[PDB]
């Protein structure tokens, strides 16, 4: 909050603008990275209520209805196992929506094979 | 936004233009009366700063006077007049971002105060911050202007 | 150590932020690391010099932080591009690419 | 009044291990559940500390160089040790510091005292002869099988005399117990004087004279780095000496 | 800017100086550009009986701005007691003459 | 005088470390490509053209 | 080996630690690169005589 310091800082020009712009580019790049990785389907697919897949069990990777976070047991374990002018911007996609995207991808690859990635 | 971008025409998007500061209201010197729960300039035994002084549940040992976190910033302090512990929360600084469509389309804007509660500044509270000037709707559309934490803004007035 | 790759990214970001905070406690050759102490103990002709030393030190610290953040951002972008490729080729199809 | 004590028994001084003792709080700052690395005058871990006895005929009151700081450990019962002698030349030419604890209070004085060659007190069941120019007087509240363990750290930094102390209830008979106890800061004195030598003050027991059973230890403070652990409640529960061994490094 | 001062006060006609005529008579800015010229005038601006025509501001409440002139002959309050425009105990004229 | 020498040498060392980090990123990209070629050309037959 | 220089250098903080950490990261990264490229088999196969 020192006004004399800011008056002396104005002598150095637009360094602050360059630092803010570089950090802004990194911040939008993170959202673009998440968008490229997880948002590869524009249809939110769901598995059928009856899990008759010819003996194949996907309960550890399908979302758990008992959990409020709607995550898979594997995803729940993964989320549990990872632990002055500064601000942290939130990510554009929340963890619930990333989990929803993974659920849609899992439902597509279970019910439809590789057909959903190439068309209907 | 035109001043920040150095242009008279603004493309559709969100532009961080300014930095919201909670201005200090009073000066508290304790060696006057003590004022709590407000962003004030505190001067405790020669240690000065600006912050919100709230009640603390941290029990200091009797020889200790100030408190530091992991990052060596003073977040707890003892009043010298009355031996009580006060937490020093930093004032609610935030980034002021302007959400607008193209100036070819409209001149309506919305203001996002990042990481600032709406009681400390068409007013909507997001996890990204307080959004003023956008009408929150229950419908879901594709993201046009990203706000954050799953919130997006679009022009149809400005909706979030 | 199964999830060490994500933990390294989290630790590096937290450690960079902590280092950027701890650089404020360094005087960089000035009489004090606190601007208020310099402004209260000295007249503006010499306080200007001490504040200038603090400004150049803190600006160098911030430039160092932004530069290393950009390098880490390039690394994370490469990893995310690889992850998007694996999402397209391993999840959305069957890949003939070995390993 | 001065009295020569001529009934002592000659014995070499002893030495023992410091273990992980001598740690004190470097500052007045609360820290919670965090590890803090600090560079200060600290006592080295597992160091060779000089051991002096008071038993009957042993009466160990020599004058020792102060160096950069003094760690004083006391395995004490019945309060024989009462104070300390601080100065450079220990005569009326210079100005000396006196710390005494009599039956009522503790007195801290910075004056030009004439110290005796053998200064002591006495309890029935004589430390100076003159005081010319005083500049600072400070009267305070009393600080105080071997039952009591008294740890003290004395430092002379920027004309400030820091006294750190800790009282510990022990039940060990002879040597220093092995454990961890961080020393709280007790009193900072604005003395602004040069101190290079010190001497312990004991108390006689009269019924000639008899020395009560006490034992004390002198350690020397060296500039080094400690990694201190602060718990949730803010007390130092463990420490790491960064220059002891490569593991702690 | 022309004036007459003492011999020891010529160091105070400079940017960034702390002094008496610097604060209450003639202040130069920190970013001052120009030249200060000083020469001895004992043969002209002095009298054997005492030349009292040159006066300086002994008392003022606050330091001047750069290039600020104070010619107000109002009384100064040097104590707790108000002066009410009248000299007295702790009430002094601000302008005193050089001997 | 040592302050001038320290700031000059620190700037030189920071410049060297930054260039080394950028070159290390380039070499890491080349090594990732080489590992991909080792997996897909040596340990198998690749249908990828060129 | 100048102790006055090191005393003045300590005023600048943890720049040296940052540079050493970056160089150590590059140094372990080179070994990781070689490990990734060449150590793709855990069995040492041998040609017939
Ligand atoms: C699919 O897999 C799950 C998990 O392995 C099976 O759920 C287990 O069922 C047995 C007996 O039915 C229980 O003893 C376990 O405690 C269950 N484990 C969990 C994690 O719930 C499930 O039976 C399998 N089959 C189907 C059709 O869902
Ligand atoms: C106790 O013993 C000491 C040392 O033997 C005495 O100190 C000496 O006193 C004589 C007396 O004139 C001096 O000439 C010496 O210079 C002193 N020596 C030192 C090293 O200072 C002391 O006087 C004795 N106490 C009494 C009461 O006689
Ligand atoms: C302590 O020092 C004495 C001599 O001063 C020596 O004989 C003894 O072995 C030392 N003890 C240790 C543990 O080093
Ligand atoms: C202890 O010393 C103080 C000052 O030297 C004195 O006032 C007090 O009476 C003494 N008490 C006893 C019991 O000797
Ligand atoms: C110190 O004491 C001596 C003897 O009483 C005296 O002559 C001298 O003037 C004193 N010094 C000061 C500074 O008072
Ligand atoms: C302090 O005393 C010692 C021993 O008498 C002496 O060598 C040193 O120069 C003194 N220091 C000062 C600042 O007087
Ligand atoms: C800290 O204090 C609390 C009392 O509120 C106590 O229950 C707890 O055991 C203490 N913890 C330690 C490590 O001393």
């Amino acid at each position: 909050d020192s006004t004399e310091c800011s008056n002396l800082l104005l002598q150095y020009g637009s360094f602050c603008t360059q630092l803010n712009r570089a950090l802004t580019g990194i911040a939008v790049e993170q959202d673009k990275n998440t968008q490229e990785v997880f948002a590869q389907v524009k249809q939110i697919y769901k598995t059928p209520p009856i899990k008759d897949f010819g003996g194949f069990n996907f309960s550890q990777i399908l979302p758990d209805p008992s959990k409020p976070s709607k995550r898979s047991p594997i995803e729940d374990l993964l989320f549990n196992k990872v632990t002055n002018g500064l601000t942290v911007l939130p990510p554009l996609l929340t963890d619930e929506m990333i989990a929803q995207y993974t659920s849609a991808l899992l439902a597509g690859t279970i019910t439809s094979g590789w057909t959903f990635g190439a068309g209907p | 936004t035109k001043c920040t971008l150095k242009s008279f025409t603004v493309e559709k998007g969100i532009y961080q233009t300014s930095n919201f500061r909670v201005q200090p209201t009073e000066s508290i010197v304790r060696f006057t009366n003590l004022v709590k729960n407000k962003c004030v300039n505190f001067n405790f035994n020669g240690l000065t700063g600006t912050g919100v002084l709230t009640e603390s549940n941290k029990k200091f040992l009797p020889f200790q006077q100030f408190g530091r976190d992991i990052a060596d910033t003073t977040d707890a302090v003892r009043d010298p007049q009355t031996l009580e512990i006060l937490d020093i929360t930093p004032c609610s600084f935030g980034g002021v971002s302007v959400i607008t469509p193209g100036t070819n389309t409209s001149n309506q804007v919305a203001v996002l105060y990042q990481g600032v509660n709406c009681t400390e500044v068409n007013v909507f509270q997001t996890r990204a911050g307080c959004l003023i000037g956008a009408e929150h709707v229950n419908n879901s559309y594709e993201c046009d202007i990203p706000i954050g934490a799953g919130i997006c803004a679009s022009y149809q007035s400005i909706i979030a | 150590s199964a999830l060490g790759k994500l933990q390294d990214v989290v630790n590096q970001n937290a450690q960079a932020l902590n280092t950027l905070v701890k650089q404020l406690s360094s005087n960089f050759g000035a009489i004090s690391s606190v601007l208020n102490d310099i402004l209260s103990r000295l007249d503006p002709p010499e306080a200007e010099v001490q504040i200038d030393r603090l400004i150049t030190g803190r600006l160098q610290s911030l430039q160092t932080y932004v530069t290393q953040q950009l390098i880490r951002a390039a690394e994370i972008r490469a990893s995310a591009n690889l992850a998007a490729t694996k999402m397209s080729e391993c999840v959305l199809g069957q890949s003939k690419r070995v390993d | 009044q001065c009295v020569n004590l001529t009934t002592r028994t000659q014995l070499p001084p002893a030495y023992t291990n410091s273990f992980t003792r001598g740690v004190y709080y470097p500052d007045k700052v609360f820290r919670s559940s965090v590890l803090h690395s600090t560079q200060d005058l600290f006592l080295p871990f597992f160091s060779n500390v000089t051991w002096f006895h008071a038993i009957h005929k042993r009466f160990d009151n020599p004058v020792l160089p102060f160096n950069d700081g003094v760690y004083f450990a006391s395995t004490e019962k019945s309060n024989i040790i009462r104070g300390w002698i601080f100065g450079t030349t220990l005569d009326s030419k210079t100005q000396s510091l006196l710390i005494v604890n009599n039956a009522t209070n503790v007195v801290i004085k910075v004056c030009e005292f004439q110290f005796c060659n053998d200064p002591f007190l006495g309890v029935y069941y004589r430390v100076y002869s003159s005081a010319n120019n005083c500049t600072f007087e400070y009267v305070s509240q009393p600080f105080l099988n071997f039952k009591n363990l008294r740890e003290f750290v004395f430092k002379n930094i920027d004309g400030y005399f820091k006294i750190y102390s800790k009282h510990t209830p022990i039940n060990l008979v002879r040597d220093l117990p092995q454990g961890f106890s961080a020393l709280e800061p007790l009193v900072d004195l604005p003395i602004g004087i040069n101190i290079t030598r010190f001497q312990t003050l004991l108390a006689l027991h009269r019924s000639g004279w008899t020395a009560g059973a006490a034992a004390y230890y002198v350690g020397y403070l060296q500039p080094r780095t400690f990694l201190l652990k602060y718990n949730e409640n803010g007390t130092i529960t463990d420490a790491v000496d960064c220059a002891l061994d490569p593991l702690s490094e | 800017d022309s004036f007459v001062i003492r011999g020891d006060e010529v160091r105070q006609i400079a940017p960034g100086q702390t002094g008496k005529i610097a604060d209450y008579n003639y202040k130069l800015p920190d970013d001052f550009t120009g030249c200060v010229i000083a020469w001895n005038s004992n043969n002209l601006d002095s009298k054997v009986g005492g030349n009292y025509n040159y006066r300086y501001r002994l008392f003022r409440k606050s330091n001047l701005k750069p290039f600020e002139r104070d010619i107000s002959t109002e009384i100064y309050q040097a104590g707790s007691t108000p002066c009410n425009g009248v000299a007295g105990f702790n009430c002094y004229f601000p302008l005193q003459s050089y001997g």
